[PDB]
């Protein structure tokens, strides 16, 4: 499902969680920061 | 790693083959020249790989 373009909510906004397509990943505001938080291990990357 | 992909004996007889985390040079580099664990060589050759 694709959400309108149109934030008309009766005033209940919802930016923070929704996802944000300035990102790379299209996360919530919160979600990124989140991640941000975590201080991952096993990253699972391709390396070499 | 190395897996099998398969549609079935009965359907088919075309199979691929996947190299876990290893790119698409160092599989080249399998080549029958230098004996790896898999005897089989025929489709190093690859044209879609
Ligand atoms: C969610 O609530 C906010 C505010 O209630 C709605 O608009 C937001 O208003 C603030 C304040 O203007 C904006 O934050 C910052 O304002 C300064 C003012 O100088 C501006 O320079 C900054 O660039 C920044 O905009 C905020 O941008 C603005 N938008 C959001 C998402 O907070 C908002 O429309 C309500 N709806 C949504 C979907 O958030
Ligand atoms: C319903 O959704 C639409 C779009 O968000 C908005 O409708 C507005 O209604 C007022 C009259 O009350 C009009 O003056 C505006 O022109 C309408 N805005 C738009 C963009 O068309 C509004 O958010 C919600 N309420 C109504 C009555 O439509
Ligand atoms: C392959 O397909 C045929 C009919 O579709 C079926 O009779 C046969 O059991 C299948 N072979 C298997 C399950 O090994």
């Amino acid at each position: 499902y694709k959400t309108p373009p149109i934030k008309d909510f009766g005033g209940f906004n919802f930016s923070q969680i929704l996802p944000d397509p300035s990102k790379p990943s299209k996360r919530s505001f919160i979600e990124d920061l989140l991640f941000n938080k975590v201080t991952l291990a096993d990253a699972g990357f391709i390396k070499q | 790693g190395v897996s099998v992909i398969t549609p079935g004996t009965n359907t088919s007889n075309q199979v691929a083959v996947l190299y876990q985390g290893v790119n698409c040079t160092e599989v080249p580099v399998a080549i029958h020249a230098d004996q790896l664990t898999p005897t089989w060589r025929v489709y190093s050759t690859g044209s879609n790989v």
